[PDB]
C-alpha cells in the first residue's frame, strides 16, 4: 500500500484466504471416491469428534475418514499457530499440502491393498 | 569422552577460555552423576550474585572487611546453607589470617552449616562460593580445584605440555579437512609445523598470500599435492577472505591422497569466513606469559651476527632494548593501569628501534672496537623512542609521559656500571641486577636464568596489580558462564517493573532568572538538569512502552522491537546512552548510576530552588554523577572569574583534599565528593605510595587562585582525573605534593590517578 | 610515449589525448601544467607563442628562465616539455643561489634598512625568500655551533638570536602599513618561520649546545645549500636527524604556510624517521587536527608536490590508479585523506596497491607492476595516509604511525596574531583559544556551528584585516587635522584588544540564534573583562535602508523599535559581504532572507552608485551536470554550465559588469553533491575548477551566497569555508507583515484608479483589525494551538489571507462595474 | 498515510491547503437520493422506494466505515467512491430489468453490498458481522417485506445461464459450472478441481470484475488456495487469453 497506491486506489481485492472447514471436506470426499473404505462393521461412536458442520447425523466410514482428515489439517493449522505465539521459525501450511496428503494417502492405500489383497 | 572432548576442543581456544570450558564439563558431569545434588540454587548465585540489590542499611560494616567484601558476604547470605556466616565471621580468629593469606583456595575454612555430610564436589562448590565472596582475585585457582575434584586432578594436566604435532597430524585428522593454525598478532606458528614437516622427512610447500600471483601458486601447489601426497602451506590467509572461502568450496569436493596436509596459518580476527573454521581443525597459538619468555623470543628473532658487531656496547644496548621492549609489551596486559589502552606494540616497532639503534651506534662509533658508555647517543635514542617509535602510537599525554620516565630510566650513561638497578624493589628489598657481560652469550645466560616469578613489580606496577588482573579474568569466566544456561517476555515484564519502580519519577526544571543568567554556575547546572529531565522522560517513556507492550495491549515498532532486543539480549540502546559510560558496563548498572545521578540532579535542583545562585555555588557535587565534569569545572572558573574580576586564562586550578566535617568554604572554593585515587594515599594533601587498590578521598576543595608565575617544585606531581576506570576520558589534571624521600617517577610508573567514580 | 619523462603521465588519457592530438597550440596546454604543476597556473611565451620566456603562478607571481626553451627547435611534446621542467629547476636553484647569497649579505648585521630588505622581498618569490632565510639560518647556528665546539667559550649565537630579533622587529614594522596581498603573504610567511626560527635558537640557548653533532640541533630540520655542487638538483641538501632528502626545487608556488608547532616538529621528526627507513607514515588522529596539511606542508618544505586525495564514499579506480602510479613514476609524493572512509572492497584494492608499491620502494632500498605495467619507482617516494578512529592488516608492518591528537592552539594564534602585528600578541591569543574552547562547549549545540581551528584562523585574519583598516582610518585622519605621520605612534597608542573583539563579534555573531547572543557577551566579559566594543553603524547605509523599505513598502526599524532585529541582520549581512565572498543565509522559511538580501543590494545600488543586479540560481531542480557543465564521452565538448555560463559572461565584462556588483543567491536545498565542485570557490583562492581543467578566477564584485533554509546535511568544510548568517523566525514578527500587506495593499493597484481609491478604502476600514495584538494576530495565535493536516506556517496563513481579501476587493469592484 | 512524505516548508509557503474530507451523512444522503430518485425512473413502479433505499445505503456505509477502521487492516479504506460503484452496480443490474418487484431490489442491494464491503474483509467474524447488520438495515428500512425470498443466504448473482444478470441458484450454477470446467479439462490443463461454494461465489466475482472495463484485481489468499486456477479459468471461459 505504501509503495504502490494504484493497487488499493482502484484495483479491487479479493480474499480468498483458506479453504474453509467446508472446502476441505468437499475435497476429501470428491478425490478420495476411487478408494473403498466402506467398512460395515463400523459403529457409530457415542462421542463423535464432529469437525465439519454439516456432517450427516450418522457418521458414515468414508464420512468419518474425510472428518478425520480435516481435522488433521485443522490440527496441522493449530501446531503452525502455536509454534508462531512461542517465537520459533514457521512455515506456512497451504491447501497444496492437503492435495498432496490426500494424493498419498490414496497412493499408500493403493499400494498396500494391491499387494495385501492379492495375498487376500 | 570427557577427557578427549576437552583435550581436543581446548587445543583451539585461548589460554584464558580454558577454566570456562573445564568449568561447564564438570557442570555436565555433575548433571550427570545420580546421586550428587543438582545445586541449581548454588550455580544460580554463583552466576548471579551481582544482580541482587542491596542498601547501604543492609551492610553492617563488619570489621576486618571491605566494603565490597562487606555486600559480598550479606548477599551470598541470603542462602540457607549460608545464612549464619555473619556471626561465624565475627567470632573467629583465624579469618584475619586467612583472608590475606597466599592461596587462601587451599585451605578454606568450613564455615557454611549443614544438618549433614557434604560430599566433596559439594565441598568444593561451597568453597567456590566462599571464594567468589571473600577473595575473587583466587577464583581462577579454586575453580581449577573444583573441576580437578569433578573431573579428576590431571584434567588440564595435557594443556601445559607442549602441543604434540606429531600424533594429531600422523592421525585423527582427515586429509580433507585442513589444519587451522590461528595466532594472535605477534606471533607467528610457522615454525612449529615446519619443525614437524622437516622431522618427519616430508617436502612441504610454504606459500604466502599476498597477491594474485600467490593465489596462482597457491592453487598450483595445492594441485601438486593433492595428489602427489606431500604438505602444502598458506600463509596469513587473513588478508583474502573471498579467496578463503573459494578455497573452503574447492576443499569441499575434493578426494586427496592419504598424506596431504593443508595447513591454514593465519591472525585470529572476524574477517575470516565461518565455514572454513567449521570445515577445518583450529588451533591457538599465543606468546607464553613472562618477562623471561619475551626476552628470549626477542633474542630469538633478532639475528646473532647483528647483535655482536664491531663495538662492543652494541650488545648491551640491544639488551637494554629487548628489556624495554619486553616491559612495554608485558604493561598492556594490565590495560586499564598499565596504560590507557591496548597498544599495538607489535614487532615491527621493535625491528624499527633496532634499526634506529644500529644506525646511530655507526655514526657515532665509526668502525670502533670500543666506545665509551659517555659517547653514545643517549638522548638520539631517548627522544627516537619517545617520539617517533613507541610514541606514535600513543596518543595520551600521560602515556607519552610514562614512556619518557622509562627511557629515561633505562636508556642512559648509569646503565653501562654493574650496579645498575634494572628495577627497583621487586620483592622487598630485593631488585633486579643488570649483567656485567659485553657479549650476548652472557645475556641470553642471564636471561635464561631468572627466576621466573615475574610479579607485576618487574614492570612497576604495585603487586596487588596481578590479584587486579586475577579477579577481572574471574568476573570474565563468571559472565561467560553466565552466558552458557514464552518465559522471556514475562521476566522482561518482571525487570521492566523493577526498574521502573527504582528510577525517579521526574525532575524539575531550573527557574530562569537574569541574575542566574549571568552567573555561569546556574547556567551550567540549567542545561545538566535539562539534559537530565529530557533523558529520565525519555526513559520513562521507553518504560512505559515496553511495559504497554508485555501485556500485549501496544504493538512492538521497530524503535520498540530494537529497544527489546537489546535488553534481551543485555546490551545498552543507543538512545539511551547520552552521556559517556564505561563500555563494559551492563543495563543493570547503568539503571543504577542514572538513578543515582537523577538523585543527585533532584538534590541540587531542590537546592537552587531553596535559595538561588549564592546557595548553588557552596554545593558539594560528585563529578561522577554530573553528565559533563569539565562544564563543571569550567563553570567554577567563570563564577570565580567573574567574582573577582580576574580573567578567565590567568588562572590556575589548586586542589585541597580535607574531611567533609573539617573543611572550609572559602569563597574561591568548591566543595568535590566522590574521587577516588588510586595507586597511593593522601594524607594533609601530601600523597604517599600504598599498595591499596584505592582511597577514597574524603572531600576535595577546588580553589582558583592567580597564577604565581612560579616554577614548581620538585615534589609536585600532576595526576590525571579520570571518569571512570576505564580511562577513557581526560577530565582535567590536578596537582599534588608527594611526602619525602618519595619519586615522581614512581609515581607514573604505577599509573597513580585519580577516578571521579 | 609516457614512460619517457613521466612528468606528464599524471594526467588522463583524455587529457593526454589533447596534448597529443593539440601539441602545436600552446596556449590551450595551460590545463595540463595546471592539472600537474603545484602553483603554475600558465607558461609565459612571447607574442610569437613559440619561445617558453617564463612560468606564472595562479596568484600572479612570475619566474622568468635564465635560458629560454624553445618549441620550434624540439618539436616533440616530451622533449619540451622535459626541458620546460628543468629549465625552470636549474632557474629556481639559480634564483635560490642569489637569495641566499643577498640574505648572507643581510645576515649578520647589526641593523637592517627596511627599503633594501622590502626590494629582496619583492624580487624573489616567496617559498624562495622562505628557503633562503631557512638556509641563512641554518649556516649562522651550524657556525655558532663550530665556534662553540670548543666547550667553554663565549657564545656568539646570542649574537645570532640578536639578528633574528631585530630582523623580526623589522617585519613587525613592514606590515603595520598597507602593503599588496602578495608581499604580504610573503611577509607572513616569512615571519612565520623567524618566528619559529628565533623560539628554537632560544631553546638552543638555553640547553646550552656547544656540539654541532649534538642531538638536540640534529632533531631541528637543517638547510645546507652547495654553491659549489654542480648538479643544481643537489646544492640544496635537506638535512633532519639522521635522514638525508634532496630538495626537488619544484616550483611549489605562493602557498599557504604552515607554521611548526611542537605537535608539527613531533610529526616532521616521526615522518623523517619513516622515510629515512624506506616505509610510509600514518598520521592518524581527529579531524581538523592538521593530519593532511601537515604532510603537505612536509612535502613543500622539500620541494616536493604533494597530491591530496579525497578518500569519499564516491571513489574513483581509473583516476586514482592513474594519478597514483604517476606519482610512482614521477616521484612526487600522495597522501590520502580519511583513509577509513573507503568502501570493504575500495579499502581492500588500494591496500594491496599501496602495498605492492611499499615493498618495491624497500626493495630499492626497480620497477613494480601496475596496472598491467612495469612502473619505475623513484627513490624519493613517500606515501602518507591520514586516518580518522585502524591501518589494514597488510599495511600495518608497513607503515609508521602517528597520534594527531590534539593541535597546540596557544601557539597557532599567537605565531598569527604576531604575523598580523599584533602587539601583546601572546595575551591575546591565551585569550582567544580558551574563548573558543568555551564557545564550544558552553554554547548551545547547532548544526551550523563550527568553532574549530580553521574558525580561528580566519577570525585572526579578518582581525588583522580590520587593525589595518583602522589604522588607515587613523591615518587619513592624522593627514586631514595635522601632519605629523608615524605608523608607530599610531601602532603604539592603538588598543588591541577590542579590534579582536570586533572581529570576532563580526565574524560570528551573525551565526548566532538569538537566544546565544547574551551567552557570548557573557564569555567576552569573562575572557575580555572590562573591555568593550562599539558596533559601527553605517549610519548612510541605515537611510538608504529606510528609503529603499519605504519604496519596496517593507518597514524600517532602528534597536528595539518594530523592524529593529531585521535591519541589524541587514546590516550584518552587509558587513559579512565586506568580510567574505562566499555567503550563507540560513533561517527558518519566512525569516525574510530574500529580501533581507534585496533590499541591501538596491541600498548599496542607491548608496555607492554601483547598480546591482542578482542571478538567483536553483541548484536542486536543475541538474547538476547542466549546473556546472557537461562534457561528452565521445565528442569531447564542453558546454558551460548555468554557474559556468554566468561566471565566463562576468569574466567576459560584455556591458562593463566588472564595475558593477552582482550577487548570485543558491536558493534552494544543499546537499554535498554539487557544492564539493564550488569547494574550489569559497577558499580563499577563488576560483572555479571545470573537470575539463580551465579554470575561472572569480571576480572581486562577485559573491556567491546560499539563501538554504537549513544546513542539518551539509558537510562541514562548507561551513567553515564560508561566512554564514542566521536568520531565525522571530526576526519577523507578524506586524511587519501586516504593514507589507496594507502598504502593498494601499499603493499598487490590484489589476496591474477608482478600484485603486477601493482598495485604500478597504485597507483603512481593516486597519483597525490588523494593528498589533489585534483580532488577526489574536486568531493566528490561537489558531497555532490547533492541528492541521499539514504543518502549519505562519506566511501560509498570512499569505491565504492576503489572496483573500484581494478577492473581496475584485468583488467589490465587480458589484461597483 | 503510508507511502506519503511530508511537504517542504517552504514550498508550502506559497501554496494554501485545504482539507477535502469526507462527506458528511446528510451530503451523502443528499447526493445519493439524488442518484436513486434518476435510478428509479426506469421502473416506475418501485420509484417510490429511492428515499428510503438511499437512506439504508447511507446508514451501513456509516457503520461499516466506523467498524472497520484503517488500523485493524491496510486495506479497510471506506469513500464515497465505494458507495458510488454500488449505484454503479445497481443501475447496471436495474437496467435489464423491466419489470421487479421490491424483494428483487433488496436482493441487489445486499449482494453489491456483499460484493463491496464484504469480500475486503479477513476475519470471519467480521463477514457475519456484515451479513447480520444487512440484514438489521434491510428490515429496518424496508419492514413490509419477507426476509425469505429477498433476503435469501444463497445471494448469487449470474448472467451466465440466463441473458440478464438475474439472480441464479447455487444448484443450477454449480451444473453450468462443472459442465463449463469439464470443457475446460478437454481443452485446457486437466486438473481436477472440486466445486464447493466458495469457488462459485469466487468465480461469479472474477467474471464480474473481468467483464467490467478496467477490471483489475488484488487477490489476497494462501498459495495454493486456487488463485491462479481461478483466474485462467475465468479468462479462458470469457474469451481472454
Ligand atoms: N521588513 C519587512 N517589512 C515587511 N514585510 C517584510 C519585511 N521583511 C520581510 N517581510 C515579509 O516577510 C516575507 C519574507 O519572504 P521571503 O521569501 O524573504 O522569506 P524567507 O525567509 O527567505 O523564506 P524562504 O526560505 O521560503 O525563501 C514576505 O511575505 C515579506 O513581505
Ligand atoms: N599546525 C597548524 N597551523 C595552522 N593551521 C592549522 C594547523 N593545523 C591545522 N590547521 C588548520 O586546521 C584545519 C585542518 O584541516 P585538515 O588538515 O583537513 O584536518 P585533518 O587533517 O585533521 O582532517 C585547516 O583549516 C588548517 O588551516
Ligand atoms: N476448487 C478446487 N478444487 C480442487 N483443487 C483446486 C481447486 N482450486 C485450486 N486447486 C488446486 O490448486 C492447484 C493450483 O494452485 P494455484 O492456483 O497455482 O495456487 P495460487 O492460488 O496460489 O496461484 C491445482 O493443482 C489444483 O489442484
Amino acid at each position: 500500500a505504501a509503495t504502490s497506491p494504484a493497487l488499493f486506489n482502484r484495483c479491487v481485492l479479493n480474499w480468498f484466504g483458506d479453504w474453509s472447514t467446508e472446502a476441505l471436506y468437499q475435497v476429501g470426499k470428491e478425490f478420495t471416491s476411487k478408494m473403498d473404505l466402506e467398512k460395515p462393521n463400523y459403529i457409530v461412536p457415542d462421542y463423535m469428534p464432529v469437525v465439519y458442520d454439516k456432517l450427516p447425523q450418522p457418521p458414515s466410514h468414508r464420512e468419518a475418514i474425510v472428518n478425520s482428515c480435516v481435522f488433521v489439517h485443522q490440527t496441522l493449522h493449530q501446531a503452525n499457530a502455536r509454534l508462531a505465539k512461542r517465537g520459533g521459525r514457521t512455515m506456512a501450511i497451504t491447501p497444496r499440502h492437503y492435495l498432496d496428503f490426500i494424493n498419498h494417502y490414496a497412493n499408500l492405500f493403493h499400494e498396500k491393498r494391491s499387494e495385501l489383497e492379492e495375498q487376500q | 569422552l570427557f577427557q578427549v572432548a576437552f583435550n581436543r576442543v581446548a587445543r583451539g581456544m585461548l589460554h584464558q577460555d580454558h577454566i570456562t570450558f573445564a568449568m561447564l564439563l564438570a557442570r555436565i558431569k555433575l548433571k550427570g552423576t545420580v546421586g550428587e545434588p543438582t545445586y541449581d540454587a548454588e550455580f544460580q548465585h554463583f552466576l548471579r550474585g551481582n544482580e541482587i540489590v542491596l542498601s547501604a542499611g543492609s551492610t553492617p560494616r563488619i570489621q576486618g572487611l571491605t566494603v565490597e567484601q562487606a555486600e559480598a558476604v550479606v548477599r551470598l547470605s541470603c542462602l540457607p546453607a549460608f545464612k549464619d556466616l555473619i556471626a561465624k565471621v565475627q567470632a573467629d580468629e583465624q579469618f584475619g589470617i586467612w583472608l590475606d593469606s597466599s592461596s587462601p583456595e587451599q585451605t578454606v575454612p568450613y564455615l557454611w552449616s549443614e544438618e549433614t555430610p557434604a560430599t566433596p564436589i559439594g565441598q568444593a562448590i561451597h568453597r567456590l562460593l566462599l571464594i567468589q565472596a571473600f577473595r575473587p582475585d583466587r577464583l581462577l585457582a579454586m575453580a581449577h580445584m573444583f573441576v580437578s575434584t569433578n573431573l579428576g586432578e590431571s584434567f588440564m594436566s595435557i594443556m601445559e605440555q607442549p602441543l604434540d604435532l606429531t600424533h594429531i597430524v600422523g592421525t585423527e585428522v582427515k586429509p580433507n579437512t585442513p589444519v587451522l593454525m590461528c595466532s594472535v598478532p605477534g606471533y607467528d606458528a610457522s615454525g612449529h609445523v615446519e619443525d614437524l614437516a622437516a622431522e618427519q622427512n616430508t617436502q612441504i610447500t610454504s606459500i604466502a598470500i599476498g597477491s594474485a600471483e600467490g593465489f596462482n601458486q597457491a592453487d598450483k601447489a595445492i594441485n601438486t599435492a593433492v595428489k602427489s601426497g606431500r604438505w602444502v602451506m598458506l600463509k596469513n590467509v587473513h588478508l583474502a577472505p573471498g579467496w578463503l572461502m573459494q578455497l573452503e568450496k574447492k576443499l569441499h569436493s575434493l578426494q586427496p591422497h592419504a598424506c596431504f596436509r593443508l595447513f591454514l596459518t593465519m591472525e585470529i580476527n572476524p574477517k575470516v569466513p565461518v565455514n572454513l573454521l567449521r570445515a577445518g581443525r583450529i588451533f591457538v597459538f599465543e606468546p607464553p606469559p613472562g618477562v623471561k619468555a619475551n626476552m628470549l623470543r626477542t633474542f630469538s628473532s633478532i639475528p646473532v651476527s647483528r647483535i655482536c658487531k664491531s663495538p662492543n656496547e652494541r650488545a648491551r644496548l640491544y639488551f637494554l632494548l629487548a628489556w624495554f621492549h619486553a616491559i612495554i609489551q608485558e604493561r598492556l596486559r594490565y590495560a586499564p593501569l598499565g596504560w590507557s589502552k591496548k597498544y599495538e606494540f607489535g614487532e615491527s616497532d621493535l625491528r624499527s628501534a633496532c634499526d634506529t639503534v644500529d644506525t646511530w651506534l655507526d655514526d657515532t662509533a665509526k668502525g670502533r672496537q670500543n666506545i665509551s658508555p659517555d659517547k653514545i647517543p643517549w638522548s638520539a635514542l631517548k627522544t627516537l623512542m619517545a617520539q617517533s617509535i613507541y610514541g606514535g602510537r600513543v596518543d595520551n599525554e600521560f602515556d607519552q609521559r610514562l614512556l619518557n620516565t622509562f627511557l629515561e630510566r633505562l636508556f642512559t650513561t648509569r646503565s653501562f656500571d654493574s650496579e645498575f638497578k634494572l628495577a627497583c624493589k621487586v620483592d622487598g628489598h630485593k631488585d633486579i641486577q643488570m649483567p656485567d657481560g659485553i657479549r650476548r652469550e652472557e645475556f641470553v645466560q642471564w636471561v635464561e636464568l631468572l627466576p621466573d616469578t615475574q610479579t607485576p613489580s618487574w614492570l612497576g606496577l604495585p603487586n596487588n596489580a596481578e590479584r587486579v588482573l586475577l579477579t577481572t579474568q574471574g568476573v570474565d569466566m563468571i559472565s561467560k558462564m553466565l552466558k552458557m544456561q514464552p518465559a522471556w517476555m514475562r521476566t522482561l515484564h518482571t525487570t521492566a517493573s523493577n526498574w521502573l519502580h527504582l528510577i525517579p519519577q521526574t525532575l524539575s526544571h531550573l527557574k530562569r532568572t537574569v541574575e542566574n543568567i549571568k552567573d555561569p554556575l546556574f547556567r551550567f547546572f540549567e542545561r545538566e538538569v535539562k539534559m537530565g529531565a529530557k533523558l529520565l522522560q525519555d526513559v520513562r517513556q521507553d518504560l512505559a512502552d515496553v511495559v504497554q507492550v508485555c501485556e500485549g495491549k501496544k504493538k512492538q515498532t521497530n524503535y520498540l522491537r530494537t529497544l527489546i532486543n537489546e535488553l534481551v539480549k543485555g546490551i545498552l540502546p543507543r538512545s539511551w546512552s547520552h552521556y559517556t559510560v564505561p563500555a563494559g558496563m551492563t543495563v543493570i548498572q547503568w539503571v543504577s548510576d542514572f538513578s543515582e545521578r537523577i538523585k543527585q540532579l533532584q538534590n541540587i535542583s531542590l537546592a537552587a530552588a531553596s535559595g538561588g545562585a549564592k546557595e548553588l555555588k557552596n554545593i558539594h557535587v560528585c563529578l561522577g554523577g554530573l553528565f559533563v565534569p569539565e562544564a563543571y569545572i569550567t563553570a567554577t572558573r567563570q563564577y570565580v572569574a567573574q567574582a573577582n574580576s580576574w580573567s578567565l586564562e590567568e588562572l590556575c586550578l589548586e586542589v585541597n583534599v580535607t574531611t567533609s566535617q573539617g573543611a572550609t568554604l572559602d569563597a574561591c572554593s568548591f566543595g568535590v565528593t566522590g574521587l577516588k585515587l588510586q595507586g597511593a594515599t593522601c594524607n594533609n594533601n601530601k600523597l604517599s605510595l600504598s599498595n591499596a587498590i584505592s582511597t577514597a578521598l574524603p572531600l576535595t576543595q577546588l580553589r582558583w587562585v592567580k597564577q604565581t608565575n612560579t616554577e614548581k617544585k620538585a615534589s609536585v606531581v600532576t595526576l590525571p582525573v579520570y571518569l571512570n576506570f576505564t580511562r577513557a576520558d581526560l577530565i582535567f589534571t590536578v596537582d599534588f605534593e608527594i611526602a619525602t624521600k618519595e619519586d615522581p617517577r614512581s609515581f607514573y610508573e604505577r599509573g597513580v590517578a585519580v577516578l571521579c567514580t | 610515449e609516457r614512460s619517457s619523462f613521466p612528468r606528464f603521465y599524471f594526467v588522463g588519457d583524455e587529457d593526454l589525448l589533447e596534448i597529443i592530438g593539440n601539441s602545436k597550440n600552446v596556449a590551450k596546454l595551460q590545463k595540463h601544467f595546471k592539472k600537474m604543476f603545484a602553483g603554475v597556473s600558465s607558461i609565459i611565451l612571447n607574442e610569437d607563442n613559440s619561445v617558453v620566456l617564463g612560468i606564472s603562478s595562479r596568484e600572479g607571481e612570475e619566474v622568468m628562465f635564465k635560458t629560454p626553451v624553445s618549441i620550434t627547435e624540439h618539436p616533440k611534446i616530451n622533449e619540451w616539455l622535459t626541458l620546460v621542467e628543468k629549465e625552470m629547476r636549474v632557474t629556481l636553484a639559480k634564483l635560490l643561489a642569489e637569495s641566499v647569497t643577498e640574505v648572507e649579505i643581510f645576515g649578520k648585521a647589526t641593523s637592517i634598512d627596511p627599503n633594501t630588505y622590502i626590494t629582496w622581498i619583492d624580487k624573489y618569490q616567496a617559498q624562495l625568500v622562505v628557503l633562503s632565510a631557512q638556509i641563512a639560518w641554518s649556516e649562522n647556528v651550524e657556525t655558532a655551533l663550530s665556534s662553540m665546539g670548543g666547550g667553554g667559550d663565549a657564545a656568539p649565537l646570542h649574537s645570532v638570536l640578536s639578528n633574528v630579533e631585530v630582523t623580526l622587529n623589522v617585519l613587525a614594522d613592514s606590515v603595520l602599513m598597507e602593503q599588496p596581498p602578495l608581499r604580504r603573504r610573503k611577509l607572513e610567511h616569512l615571519i612565520t618561520e623567524l618566528v619559529h626560527q628565533r623560539d628554537v635558537t632560544r631553546s638552543l640557548i638555553k640547553s646550552k649546545i656547544d656540539n654541532a653533532k649534538s642531538f638536540e640541533w640534529l632533531s631541528q630540520m637543517r638547510f645546507y645549500f652547495d654553491p659549489k655542487q654542480t648538479d643544481v638538483l643537489q646544492q640544496l641538501s635537506i638535512q633532519m636527524a639522521n635522514a638525508k632528502f634532496n630538495y626537488g626545487f619544484e616550483y611549489l608556488g605562493v602557498q599557504d604556510k604552515l607554521v611548526q608547532t611542537p605537535l608539527t616538529d613531533r610529526c616532521y621528526l616521526t615522518m623523517t624517521q619513516a622515510l629515512e627507513a624506506r616505509l610510509g607514515g600514518s598520521p592518524f588522529g581527529p579531524a581538523g587536527t592538521g593530519k593532511t596539511e601537515s604532510v603537505k606542508a612536509l612535502g613543500h618544505q622539500l620541494g616536493r608536490f604533494v597530491l591530496v586525495f579525497n578518500c569519499d564514499e564516491t571513489f574513483d579506480f581509473q583516476a586514482m590508479g592513474r594519478i597514483f602510479v604517476g606519482l610512482c613514476q614521477v616521484g612526487a609524493w600522495g597522501c590520502f585523506d580519511e583513509f577509513n572512509r573507503l568502501e570493504e572492497r575500495m579499502l581492500s584494492a588500494v591496500s594491496q596497491q599501496v602495498q605492492c608499491i611499499q615493498e618495491a620502494l624497500r626493495e630499492h632500498s626497480i620497477t613494480c607492476e601496475l596496472l598491467n605495467k612495469q612502473v619505475k619507482v623513484s627513490p624519493d617516494m613517500a606515501i602518507f595516509i591520514t586516518m580518522n578512529p585502524n591501518l589494514p592488516d597488510n599495511l600495518k608492518k608497513l607503515f609508521r604511525s602517528l597520534a594527531m591528537t590534539k593541535p597546540d592552539r596557544q601557539l597557532i594564534a599567537q605565531v598569527m596574531l604576531y604575523s598580523q602585528g599584533f602587539r601583546t600578541a601572546e595575551v591575546l591569543a591565551n585569550k582567544i583559544v580558551p574563548f573558543f574552547k568555551l564557545c564550544d562547549e558552553q554554547l548551545s549545540s547547532q548544526s551550523h556551528y563550527d568553532f574549530g581551528l580553521r574558525a580561528l584562523k580566519s577570525v585572526l585574519v579578518s582581525a588583522g584585516n580590520v587593525k589595518r583598516e583602522r589604522i588607515q582610518k587613523i591615518k587619513r585622519e592624522k593627514e586631514e587635522r595635522g601632519e605629523a605621520v608615524d605608523e608607530g605612534e599610531i601602532a603604539e597608542n592603538l588598543p588591541e584588544q577590542e579590534i579582536l573583539i570586533q572581529s570576532v563579534c563580526e565574524t560570528m555573531v551573525p551565526k548566532l540564534v538569538a537566544e546565544d547572543i547574551p551567552l557570548l557577551f557573557s564569555l567576552l566579559s569573562d575572557v575580555f573583562p572590562g573591555v568593550q566594543y562599539h558596533r559601527g553603524e553605517m549610519t548612510a547605509l541605515r537611510e538608504e535602508l529606510k528609503k529603499v523599505c519605504q519604496e519596496m513598502y517593507l518597514t524600517y526599524g532602528d534597536g528595539e523599535e518594530v523592524g529593529g532585529m531585521w535591519v541589524e541582520k541587514v546590516l550584518q549581512l552587509y558587513q559579512i559581504t565586506q568580510i567574505n565572498h562566499g555567503l550563507m543565509m540560513v533561517g527558518p522559511s519566512g525569516s525574510g532572507k530574500s529580501m533581507a538580501w534585496r533590499v541591501l543590494l538596491k541600498a548599496l545600488e542607491r548608496l555607492e552608485g554601483v547598480e546591482g543586479v542578482a542571478h538567483i540560481i536553483d541548484p536542486k531542480a536543475i541538474s547538476k551536470d547542466h549546473l556546472y557543465g557537461t562534457l561528452d564521452p565521445n565528442t569531447r565538448e564542453w558546454t558551460d554550465g548555468l554557474f559556468t555560463h554566468v561566471l565566463r559572461k562576468i569574466i567576459d565584462s560584455v556591458r562593463g559588469e566588472l564595475q558593477k556588483r552582482q550577487w548570485i543567491v543558491f536558493d534552494g536545498d544543499v546537499d554535498p553533491e554539487w557544492v564539493e565542485n564550488l569547494n574550489s570557490v569559497l577558499d580563499d583562492n577563488k576560483l572555479l575548477t571545470l573537470p575539463n581543467g580551465e579554470r575561472l578566477s572569480l571576480p572581486p564584485n562577485v559573491r556567491i551566497m546560499f539563501e538554504v533554509q537549513d544546513l542539518k546535511y551539509a558537510t562541514l568544510a562548507t561551513v567553515s569555508r564560508c561566512g554564514m548568517v542566521w536568520f531565525s523566525e522571530d526576526v519577523l514578527s507578524t506586524d511587519m507583515i501586516f504593514n507589507n500587506f496594507l502598504a502593498r495593499l494601499r499603493s499598487i493597484p490590484l489589476d496591474e484608479s477608482p478600484m485603486l481609491q477601493i482598495q485604500r478604502d478597504a485597507a483603512t476600514i481593516m486597519q483597525p483589525y490588523f494593528t498589533s495584538n489585534g483580532l488577526v494576530t489574536k486568531a493566528l495565535e490561537h489558531a497555532f494551538q490547533l492541528e492541521h493536516i499539514m504543518d502549519l506556517t505562519r506566511l501560509r496563513c498570512l499569505g491565504s489571507l492576503f489572496s483573500m481579501l484581494h478577492q473581496a476587493c475584485r468583488n467589490v469592484a465587480q458589484y461597483n462595474a | 498515510d503510508p507511502g506519503r512524505k511530508p511537504l517542504s516548508h517552504r514550498f508550502l509557503r506559497h501554496v494554501p491547503v485545504v482539507y477535502v474530507d469526507y462527506p458528511g451523512p446528510a451530503s451523502l444522503t443528499q447526493i445519493y437520493g439524488t442518484f436513486n430518485r434518476a435510478m428509479l425512473r426506469l421502473i416506475p413502479s418501485l420509484r417510490t422506494y429511492a428515499e428510503p433505499l438511499t437512506a439504508a445505503m447511507v446508514e451501513f456505509y456509516t457503520m461499516s466505515q466506523e467498524r472497520f477502521t484503517q488500523d485493524t487492516q491496510p486495506h479497510y479504506i471506506y469513500s464515497p467512491r465505494e458507495m458510488t460503484r454500488w449505484v454503479r452496480g445497481i443501475f447496471e443490474a436495474l437496467r435489464p430489468l423491466e419489470t421487479l418487484p421490491v424483494e428483487g431490489l433488496i436482493r441487489i442491494w445486499a449482494h453489491e453490498a456483499l460484493r463491496l464491503f464484504q469480500d475486503r474483509l479477513v476475519e470471519d467474524e467480521e463477514r457475519r458481522w456484515t451479513d447480520e447488520n444487512i440484514d438489521t438495515v434491510a428490515l429496518k428500512h424496508f419492514p413490509n417485506i419477507d426476509r425469505e425470498k429477498a433476503m435469501s443466504r444463497p445471494i448469487l448473482y449470474s448472467n451466465w445461464l440466463s441473458k440478464d444478470y438475474i439472480p441464479v441458484d447455487q444448484e443450477e450454477l454449480r451444473d453450468y459450472v462443472k459442465a463449463r470446467l469439464k470443457v475446460f479439462y478437454e481443452e485446457e490443463l486437466d486438473v481436477p478441481l472440486v466445486l464447493f461454494n466458495e469457488v462459485l461465489d469466487h468465480v461469479l466475482r472474477i467474471d464480474r470484475i473481468f467483464r467490467q472495463p478496467q477490471g483489475h484485481l488484488l487477490l489476497i489468499g494462501v498459495s495454493g488456495a486456487g488463485k491462479t486456477t481461478l483466474s485462467r479459468f475465468v479468462a479462458w471461459m470469457n474469451g481472454l487469453s
